[PDB]
RNA sequence: AAACUCCAUAUAUAUAAUUUUAAUUAUAUAUAAUUUUAUAUUAUUUAAUAUAAAGAAAGGAAUUAAGACAAAUCAUAAUGAUCCUUAUAAUAUGGGUAAUAGACGUGCUAUAAUAAAAUGAUAAUAAAAUUAUAUAAAAUAUAUUUAAUUAUAUUUAAUUAAUAAUAUAAAACAUUUUAAUUUUUAAUAUAUUUUUUUAUUAUAAAUAUGAAUUAUAAUCUGAAAUUCGAUUAUAUGAAA
RNA sequence: AUAUAUUUUAGUAAUAGAUAAAAAUAUGUACAGUAAAAUUGUAAGGAAAACAAUAAUAACUUUCUC
């Protein structure tokens, strides 16, 4: 069927491949998903902020 | 490709082994006994029934000796050789002898007879015939830690074993035990109900001490406690006997190898340092007419050691580890062993060897037929060199040239 | 000098001045044992014909310098 | 001839299901040349690696700053600069 | 049937000699000295060790370098040899004798298994 | 051609203060045989067979003619002719003569049990020959817990030799072991085959043959061992 | 730590992006995008394999900020 050569390179190209390796979805709650959100906006906000001071400088 | 009745051996271990004494004549020959050896002084002489069944369990009759040209191995009385060794046994105040003379003059067989004459006068025997066995390395071992070398448990059960059968079960069962002895259980049957076998001082019996059977690692144990046993007893004499001691004597040094890789000393064994704790006056028998036989074999190795052990030469100091041993020696030296040398066969004993050979009919047509008896002696002697047994009866049988 | 003791094989050569300026040291020893006092110097050992540039690594440094520069030519036939 | 791994009819990611391929990666230690530790994110599995030869130990990158084992070992006595200086005659080319 | 370390043995195979027999490793010496440390009789059979002797048996070749393992030394050797424009490196490459021959005749156990990979 | 010759043989004589001893020898000189005699049985006085009595009496080496093969050699050496004379003459450093597809001779080692391996110190039994460009004994040390063996190192005792050393000859013969081989082992019993027997259990085409090939470490010679030498050790263990 | 039973995993295989000028379904429809050449480079790579880069931001919307 396969030599030992072809058994390595499907080993190599499964390493690589999301075949049965990854997990399931990161679903959130509505509440969780605000306060994701929240989160994410300061952040964005604070780097903006951030680019500007070192612009500015 | 082989079946039962076929020949699959080599030829010493086929005429020891496949029982060619079966086709031969029945011989009424008289019986061995040092009381009446008057009558039979220089005579072929059969064993006793008894004598035969001790010497077989034993170990006496071997095989590369030619026992396999009668009904059963026999001997001739020998007044220089056999009897006078006999003499010499029963008169010494040490009663230690060693057994030397050259390749084929009759060591074992004056050994035999030894042998059967202390069955004929109620007497122990512990025979061991060929050391090797336990000094060369061919069977278990282990390191007691009470006893301090190293015993051989299936070397030893044999030994145990053979005591216990070439002797018979009156003699042995006259001993009472001095002390008491535990032991590890190792039947089939009471292994789960008995963990463990004691024998008490005077209810138990020797022969009972014998036939225990323990694990490998209190086997050696029992032996030491028998051996004990045996020297506190007086009621009957033991005899010890040890053949092929040459080997002993040489191989020093045993081909078992300790933790470490480097060799075992034969002293620092449980067989070997016994039997050298009962050459010397060390393990010193109760009763009296107890003896130890040693006996050099042509087989093995010769060496400086055993001449300078006996009154032969002057110990060279610088000579190897190797080719002299002084330990061994020493030992000799502290239980007064005075050697026997065999003599070789007179011109009348060979004579009367050869006329028993011929009743039994050994003798070739050649030799038989066309030809003057005390002609074809001369050549027999001649031709043995002067009266060695083995070759002489190689020289009749085992020619054809 | 293969023996241990007695060892190693020496020669005289011009190290000095190669370790100051890199200046290639034609060597017809052949015979002379790599030293660890010399590894990163540019050696043109002899070949009987040709003298043959060579940069002495860290793994020459037990060998010979003629272990390096192969006298014959690779063997092949003519098919003919 | 050509030497091919042959393939299988292709799974169907359909529009919107496609997921980023986020890889198993562990926190990986590198102690350079000198002490200084430097965390990488690595997708073998190996929490601490020393290294030998870096930036920090080459020459060029800062310049203001086992035969030959075996070679040492079995010529120890002799204890093989002065031996140089010795064994250095540069007449002979 | 007494299987040890992956290595089938027939039973009534002295230890030490089936030992040097099938371990890459390991020759005569080394098998007595194993066998003297783990405490078997010289000329004990393969039959005759029970499950813990063999366990330890085990052991002691894991401790000790052998097998694949000695094989990969040998291999390495070779490697670095050809990795230097060395002549015995040049040797193993070509499938030519190494160790200063003739090969005008009589070369041909070279030829078949001086490679860079040698054993299998 | 044979014979005389040499070696070897048998005998005699001489010599050797029988510590240079081996007199069971060595070496000079002889003698000895290409053996002799007789009875018979075949073929024609003889010649082969047989028998007998007398003897130690039986080999090997050197010598290979004339001619021939335009056999081999100008690379042992020499010489004719011819060619080279700053080169075809002379010296040094390295390399080569040891290259490797196939092929061809000679050998060596093998493919295991009418045959291989361990061992054998009152050291089983030889001959011939070498040792001042040397032979190297005993003994110590390391490989190696005993020691022996084998190999090196350490250091030279003896003798330049019937005196000492190379050198305890080896097969032989003897005990032990030996896979293929459940033709064995080991647990039990068993017994007048006990270094062994029987019973019942478990023991399931290159080895415990061979030594090519290679890896590493040491040693030896030499100033130098890479191409390109010889040992020893630990592994490697083709083919057959 | 280990034994048995009952399961679970390991068949290890590529696209992860509405993919966009390597090759492959050549007719429908829906959505989206832009090619090529030449030039400058870069491990084997060389005139010729692959990858990268190579026209202009006025005005507008949102975000942060002086
Ligand atoms: N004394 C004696 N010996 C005999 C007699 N019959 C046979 N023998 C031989 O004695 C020999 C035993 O001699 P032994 O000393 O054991 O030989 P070793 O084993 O080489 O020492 C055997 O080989 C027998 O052939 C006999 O009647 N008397
Ligand atoms: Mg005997
Ligand atoms: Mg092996
Ligand atoms: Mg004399
Ligand atoms: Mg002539
Ligand atoms: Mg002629
Ligand atoms: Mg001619
Ligand atoms: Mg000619
Ligand atoms: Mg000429
Ligand atoms: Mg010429
Ligand atoms: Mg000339
Ligand atoms: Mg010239
Ligand atoms: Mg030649
Ligand atoms: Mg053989
Ligand atoms: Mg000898
Ligand atoms: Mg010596
Ligand atoms: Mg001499
Ligand atoms: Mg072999
Ligand atoms: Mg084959």
């Amino acid at each position: 069927s396969l030599s030992p050569l072809a058994q390595r390179v499907v080993t190599q190209l499964s390493v690589m491949s999301a075949s049965r390796k990854q997990p399931k979805l990161l679903k959130l709650a509505r509440e969780d998903l605000i306060k994701h959100q929240t989160i994410e906006k300061c952040w964005s906000i604070y780097q903006q902020q951030q680019r500007e001071r070192r612009n500015l400088q | 490709r082989v079946t039962p009745g076929s020949l699959y051996k080599n030829w010493t271990n086929t005429t020891h082994t496949a029982q060619l004494q079966q086709t031969a004549v029945p011989l009424a020959l008289p019986i061995f006994n040092f009381d009446d050896i008057s009558k039979t002084l220089n005579k072929v002489v059969s064993y006793s029934n008894k004598q035969y069944k001790s010497l077989h369990h034993l170990g006496s009759f071997k095989k590369s000796q030619f026992n396999e040209l009668f009904q059963k191995p026999v001997c001739l009385v020998r007044e220089d050789a056999t009897n006078s060794f006999l003499k010499k046994l029963v008169s010494h105040p040490v009663k230690k002898f060693i057994i030397t003379g050259e390749p084929g003059v009759g060591k074992t067989v004056l050994l035999s007879q030894a042998h059967a004459y202390a069955v004929d006068s109620k007497q122990i025997i512990i025979n061991i015939s060929y050391p090797e066995l336990f000094l060369n390395g061919r069977n278990d071992f282990s390191y007691d830690d009470d006893l301090k070398l190293f015993i051989q448990p299936m070397y030893l059960k044999k030994l145990i074993r053979k005591i216990l059968k070439a002797n018979d079960p009156a003699l042995l069962k006259s001993i009472e035990l001095s002390k008491d002895y535990k032991f590890s259980n190792a039947n089939p049957k009471n292994a789960s109900v008995k963990p463990f076998v004691t024998l008490n001082k005077t209810k138990n019996t020797v022969l009972d001490l014998l036939s225990v059977m323990t694990h490998p690692h209190n086997r050696g144990k029992l032996m030491k406690a028998i051996i004990d046993e045996l020297s506190v007893q007086s009621k009957v004499p033991i005899m010890f006997t040890v053949d092929n001691f040459s080997k002993v004597l040489t191989t020093a040094y045993s081909a078992y190898r300790n933790t470490e890789n480097k060799q075992i000393y034969s002293l620092d064994l449980q067989m070997g340092k016994l039997m050298m704790d009962i050459i010397s006056g060390e393990t010193k028998f109760a009763n009296g007419e107890s003896s130890t036989i040693l006996a050099i074999s042509g087989v093995d190795r010769t060496n400086k050691t055993l001449p300078v052990a006996l009154g032969k030469i002057p110990v060279d100091p610088y000579v190897t580890r190797y080719h002299y041993e002084p330990k061994f020696v020493e030992l000799l030296q502290k239980g007064n062993v005075t050697e026997f040398e065999v003599p070789k066969l007179n011109k009348q004993e060979v004579n009367e060897l050869i006329d028993y050979y011929k009743q039994s009919n050994v003798l070739l047509d050649k030799d038989i037929t066309g030809k003057k008896w005390e002609n074809l002696i001369d050549e027999k002697y001649f031709l043995s060199g002067n009266g060695n047994p083995r070759e002489l009866l190689k020289s009749l049988v085992l020619s054809h040239r | 000098s293969r023996s241990v003791w007695k060892g190693p094989n020496i020669v005289p050569l011009p190290i000095r001045e190669a370790m100051t300026k890199g200046t290639p040291i034609r060597t017809n020893a052949r015979a002379a044992t790599i030293l660890p006092q010399f590894v990163g110097l540019k050696f043109q050992i002899h070949n009987g014909k040709e003298y043959v540039p060579i940069e002495i690594s860290e793994d020459m440094v037990g060998h010979k310098l003629g272990e390096f520069a192969p006298t014959r030519k690779r063997f092949s036939y003519t098919q003919t | 001839t050509r030497i091919t791994l042959p393939r299988r009819p292709a799974k169907k990611i359909q529009l919107g299901k496609s997921r980023p391929a986020i890889y198993h990666q562990f926190n990986v230690k590198m102690e350079l040349s000198d002490g200084s530790v430097v965390i990488r994110r690595s997708q073998y599995p190996k929490g601490e690696i020393r290294l030998i030869q870096d930036q920090r130990n080459n020459p060029l990158w800062n310049p203001s700053r086992g035969s030959l084992d075996r070679f040492n070992k079995r010529y120890s006595s002799l204890f093989s600069t002065v031996e140089l200086s010795e064994e250095n005659k540069k007449k002979t080319q | 049937v007494v299987h040890i370390l992956g290595k089938g043995f027939k039973g009534k195979e002295v230890i030490k000699i089936a030992l040097a027999s099938k371990f890459y490793g390991i020759g005569k010496t080394t098998a007595e000295k194993i066998c003297s440390k783990l405490g078997f009789y010289p000329w004990m059979r393969m039959h005759q060790l029970s499950e813990p002797q063999i366990m330890s048996i085990a052991s002691e070749l894991s401790t000790m370098t052998i097998e694949g393992d000695a094989r990969a030394i040998v291999k390495d050797n070779i490697a670095l040899k050809r990795k230097i424009g060395s002549y015995s490196g040049m040797r193993h490459t070509l499938h030519l004798p190494v160790r200063g021959q003739h090969t005008r005749n009589n070369a041909k156990t070279a030829r078949k298994l001086n490679k860079i990979d040698r054993r299998g």
